[PDB]
């Protein structure tokens, strides 16, 4: 009647993008963590590349 | 190699990761969060809207024999 | 009718809705992609300051070596 095929189409893409959205919601956390524990170990390597920089600087002072 | 040439070196490029990918992965993921929550509001008033449009249709349908 | 006007403006926002899922369903693996890049460059850097300490305390013994003679 295709006030009928326009409405069913209408509710078969709206629980397509619903089903969508529940799994962006989920996978999206999983990418916080990654992108946290990235930075993380970044932050880690930069103490660690001041910690041996300015210790071989302390050592070429002697 | 030089000692002091190899810290400077990885000194860099670990500049070079902070300020560009790190820098711009924070802010997209800031914004791609809030687009998906703003995206689900939307469906979650579209839901709204097409249960009305769903019951609006059927009694016309059953409007459509009694006339 | 309104009804068939409800209709098409509902199709109208679906339209947009299923642009805005396709754009995010494609930026979300791209940056998980961007950040395992990221985190290879990372652990290269990491081997690398190693090689680099390693240098360094090799220096440090040869210091000690100048200085004995």
């Amino acid at each position: 009647s295709f006030l009928e095929n326009n409405l069913d189409q209408l509710t078969k893409v709206h629980k397509q993008l619903v089903r969508d959205n529940a799994d962006l919601r989920c996978e999206l956390p999983k990418l916080e963590k990654r992108l946290r524990c990235t930075m993380e170990r970044v932050k880690a390597l930069e103490t660690a590349l001041k910690e041996a920089k300015e210790g071989a600087m302390r050592d070429r002072k002697r | 190699s030089d000692t002091m040439m190899k810290f400077n070196i990885i000194r860099n490029e670990l500049h070079n990761i902070m300020n560009t990918q790190l820098k711009r992965a924070e802010s997209e993921v800031a914004a791609l969060n809030r687009r998906i929550q703003l995206l689900e509001e939307d469906l979650e008033r579209s839901e709204e809207r097409l249960g009305s449009a769903t019951a609006k249709l059927s009694e016309a349908s059953q409007a459509a024999d009694e006339s």
